[PDB]
């Protein structure tokens, strides 16, 4: 919620205070975004060990720690040493074209990002595409038809799709002579877009039903719509991967 | 005595009056036994890249403090240490190292049949072996079963 | 412990039983006994060794058939694993589900059983277990006035134990706990005591819209990598080398279906790293030596004549080994440059 | 010396788990071996005397 | 009070997702039981310096924190350079019998486990027997006759 | 804190919690249709409950 | 000292989550002792306007 | 629980929030105001409500 | 320095509204009194603060 130059104000230029003196350091750059993001990236001369620099950079950020906004420390302050050498930038396509863009996203993010991102070496994985995510597409017109709000809507999933930390039968401390000991499940994560349809929003007295399929479009879809990549003209997904300094 | 509600009748709902409070442990999932006797033991384990035998002994000296402050009839028992073996070992091969020094001198005294001259080559054996483990200081190694083998 | 007390109490210094701990991982069904046995000046040193006690015990022990117990070493190196034997991952790649794997592991555990040149082979692990699964009816509950999250409330709280705040006792902030009495989670039938209120203020029984339902679930569950796994550990018997039962696993992995691939780790791993590089460093080592025969004789005759009683030293030490029964290993290797140097002198 | 020392020190290279091993007993044999050369060249010459 | 799969589900998965970009990691094993314990185990290549390897750990860790379980947070996870063999498991015993297995545990995790665990060389001491705790033992059909 | 509630879940996607999908752990996202959330003027559509 | 003050800072990210909320809010700073102090500049109105 | 609050933000202080001064976020606290808890018997100048 | 805090020490053992001492900054914090000691006297039975 803040501001490109509030979030300057505020957040860069105190991050920057500090640690303008550490040692080795040649220069920095501060990339406060407009949506609430900054960025401060030190470069350190060649030859600087990364961790070091890393631990150093961390050691001198709880000297200015307090002076951050209490959003800001709620939100937390990460330090990664950030690169730029692209090794490879594999794009996967579906041959037969069965496969949507987001179909394709999906499986690379889910099934192919993570591996790769353990390969020895593999400083980062920027990633062109994004995994599936439930998508809950609001209809306002439909909201004000059953006197309903979008808090309704939200407190309604995360009441009805919660995984319960239930107990076990039998459980210690337990009765003499107990005969079985097992784990109880309770309440499952939901797992097809029909299933989030069927959530009950409402029960009027008259046993009328207002499900969630009745005010909005539940629908499988990209959990970051920003990307869209396209190889030799035709839908894709990529993975940019990210040299580890040293390697 | 936690008060749950005070009704208008003024007669209030403690928390005893709908539940059972005792002090009891907060996870009931280990039950150990010494030799047959109830117990609860200690797992110490090892800080990566430390060495075995210093931490051990440094724990055990520690324990010994603490247990100058224990309550009339508690005692610990170490029930698994591993340190024992490898003191053992070396100490075991520090005896064969003695041994061998010793039957060196003894085969060299039969040959040479003086033990003028016999004396000269058993000097060099501790003068080497010291010079080996400062060697080894030097370059950052440790006493183990290959360094004493 | 009674057979430990009685059978071999003039070994054993002491023992201590954890019930609810295992090297499989914790439960109510497992525990961990550590033996310490007396000096090895007093065991009998022909019978009272560990390897025979273990092999008594584990006799003794395959005479049980209400659980599995297994008497076990422990490993060669203290950070390499928990036992000695070869470790093997048994992942599921092509990510066909928890049952599948389960069922690939017990036909490997049953190929394995197959072979006798593996020995106790299993899964280092927890077998899948019978699980209530409380399934609640959504449209009835709040047909009721009964929100679900109290429900869920309810229900955490009082099967699953809920840690309210922190209280002082003799200096210390020890926590709450806020938990069911013990005879009122035993059964599956005991989930209808609870009431649940109501919008109005009415109390609800459970029974009115919660049933239970029983179910296959699997007390732990273990992923090797970013894959689903069952480390299945074992031994190796005697004669084959480790190598080669490791190879023997790899092909019983071939033999299931598609979808399932082994990595070793810890000590097999690093076993299956090392262990090719000694010809090389024996034929290094000899050129070497020839070349700096040829430098202090001036001569590329003089150090054949030396080089061939590398040889003369070669098969004393070979047959020194195999005589005694030994086996050829790091200790071997070293031996036999000290050999070779030595005839060398010589 | 030279000899005894070159039966030893390709040992030490050898990496992994193995070449640790190796290269404990390289390094101490190697080292006992110059020191030998020093002491029979040192010490002993002028013990004989 | 977490099951197998809540675990595995809510918890272990989430740590391997960001478990990302370190340094010479071998492998990365990570078993998540019904007892309510997770765990993940990263071991690192020989010659890495320990102290480094738990650096990245941790820093890779504290992004994904807050999307852990509330309950998870409360409990707190903890990072530790440590392997599984204990170098040393000690038993405490009354031997007079006065004080039984709850009042040893508690002794125990009140006194000297706290201590040990910061002597030098310690990566971690778990422990056999929980300190003492205000157990309350709720009673439904008491609760159902109070209306609460 | 109702009125900023709605504005921001309806147009900023509100990650509410997550959903099983194959095995992964996925997250579920709610935000208004694309329609609804792309004039200035669509503020005036939503209704806040008194 | 970089490498205490780190490992201080890692075992304390394990209980700030447990301490009171009004405590988080204030920040928890984890620093080394014994730094010394070039100057002591002490800032002072003459007119008294400030 | 509305006991508790009303001391321990009206005697002690409470960092509620940030605002924006001259292009810096300052704290907000709230607390009561000096006459008022002086003295024991300031205590009984407080209202709860129930 | 020596002759000013001598000075000072005997004017304020002159005052007695309270205790007041002057005296010259270690050259290192660490070192202290060679005749001195640090003691903690701990309560290992968790006896209590009285
Ligand atoms: C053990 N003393 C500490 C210790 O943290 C040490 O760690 C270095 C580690 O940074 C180096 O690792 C280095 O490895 C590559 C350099 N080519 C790139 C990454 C870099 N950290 C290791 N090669 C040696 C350790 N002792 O780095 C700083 C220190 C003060 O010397």
């Amino acid at each position: 919620g803040a501001s490109a130059q509030t979030l300057e104000n505020t957040v860069t230029q105190v991050i920057e205070q500090n640690m303008t003196g550490l040692d080795n350091l040649m220069y920095m750059s501060s990339q406060s975004s407009g949506t609430g993001q900054a960025s401060v990236t030190l470069s350190f001369k060649a030859g600087t060990d990364p961790d070091e620099a890393v631990q150093q950079v961390q050691n001198q950020l709880q000297s200015a720690m307090r002076k951050l906004p209490q959003a800001v420390q709620n939100q937390g302050v990460t330090v990664r040493k950030t690169g730029d050498t692209n090794i490879l930038t594999i794009a996967f396509v579906s041959t037969d074209g069965s496969m949507d863009k987001q179909d394709i996203a999906d499986y690379v993010a889910s099934n192919i990002q993570d591996p790769l991102s353990r390969v020895n070496g593999v400083g980062d994985i920027d990633a062109y595409g994004s995994q599936y995510s439930m998508r809950i597409w609001l209809d306002p017109a439909k909201l004000n038809s059953f006197q309903m709000t979008a808090k309704d809507v939200t407190d309604a999933i995360e009441s009805q799709n919660a995984q319960i930390a239930v107990g076990q039968l039998g459980g210690t401390p337990s009765v003499d002579k107990q005969a079985l000991n097992a784990t109880i499940n309770a309440q499952s994560l939901l797992q097809t877009p029909e299933q989030f349809r069927d959530i009950t929003l409402r029960v009027n007295q008259d046993g009328s039903e207002v499900r969630l399929g009745d005010v909005a479009t539940v629908e499988m879809g990209a959990e970051k719509y920003d990307y869209l990549s396209r190889f030799n003209g035709k839908p894709a997904s990529g993975l940019g991967v990210k040299l580890a300094s040293g390697a | 005595d936690i008060t749950l509600r005070v009704n208008q009748d003024g007669s209030e709902v403690r928390l005893g009056d709908v539940a059972t409070v005792e002090m009891g442990a907060e996870k009931y999932d280990y039950l150990s036994r010494f030799n047959g006797k109830p117990a609860s033991g200690l797992g110490v384990k090892l800080a990566s890249g430390a060495n075995e035998m210093a931490t051990a002994e440094l724990v055990l000296n520690r324990l010994d403090e603490l247990a100058q402050y224990f309550p009339h009839g508690l005692e610990y028992k170490v029930a698994y240490e591993t340190t024992s073996f490898v003191k053992a070992s070396i100490e075991d091969v520090v005896k064969t190292l003695l041994e061998a020094i010793a039957l060196v001198f003894l085969v060299m005294y039969l040959f040479l049949q003086n033990f003028r001259a016999t004396l000269i080559p058993t000097i060099a054996v501790p003068v080497v072996l010291m010079g080996t483990f400062s060697v080894l200081y030097a370059f950052g190694y440790s006493v183990n079963t290959l360094t004493m083998f | 412990e009674k057979y430990y007390f009685t059978h071999e109490k003039d070994n054993i210094m002491s023992v201590f039983a954890t019930v609810g701990s295992g090297p499989g991982g914790n439960g109510q069904n497992v525990a961990r006994m550590f033996i310490r046995l007396k000096d090895w000046s007093e065991r009998d040193s022909k019978t009272g060794t560990s390897f025979a006690i273990i092999e008594r015990a584990t006799k003794a022990f395959n005479q049980i058939k209400e659980a599995r117990v297994i008497a076990s070493s422990p490993p060669a190196i203290s950070g390499l694993g928990s036992s000695a034997g070869f470790d093997m991952e048994l992942q599921d790649h092509a990510g066909a589900g928890h049952d599948a794997l389960m069922a690939a592991r017990n036909q490997l555990l049953a190929l394995a059983a197959e072979n006798p040149e593996l020995t106790r082979v299993r899964h280092n692990g927890l077998d899948d277990s019978p699980q209530l699964q409380i399934d609640i009816d959504q449209r009835k509950a709040q047909a009721l006035g009964v929100a679900i999250d109290d429900i869920n409330d309810t229900l955490q709280t009082a099967w699953g134990s809920s840690y309210v705040n922190d209280f002082m006792d003799r200096g210390r902030v020890k926590k709450v706990y806020v938990q069911a009495a013990a005879p009122y989670r035993m059964l599956p039938d005991d989930i209808n005591l609870w009431y649940v209120r109501n919008k109005d203020g009415g109390m609800v029984p459970f029974s009115a819209f919660a049933t239970s339902r029983w179910e296959t679930g699997s007390p732990r569950l273990e992923r090797y990598n970013g894959y689903s796994a069952v480390e299945i550990v074992g031994e190796a018997a005697p004669g084959v080398s480790t190598g080669t039962a490791m190879d023997i696993m790899e092909s019983l992995v071939k033999q299931l279906p598609n979808g399932f691939g082994l990595e070793w780790t810890a000590m097999s791993y690093q076993e299956r790293l090392s262990g090719a590089q000694a010809p090389a460093l024996y034929a290094i080592s000899l050129l070497v030596v020839f070349l700096c025969l040829a430098a202090l004789y001036e001569s590329w005759s003089v150090p054949f004549s030396v080089m061939l009683v590398v040889p003369l030293g070669v098969i004393g030490a070979l047959l020194a080994t195999w005589m005694r029964g030994l086996e050829n290993d790091v200790y071997f290797q070293v031996g036999l440059l000290t050999v070779i140097g030595l005839s060398a002198k010589n | 010396a030279m000899v005894l020392s070159a039966v030893f020190v390709p040992m030490a290279f050898f990496g992994g788990t193995t070449g640790a091993i190796y290269r404990q007993f390289s390094i101490t044999i190697v080292a006992a071996m110059v020191l030998s050369v020093l002491v029979a060249m040192i010490l002993t010459p002028a013990l004989c005397a």
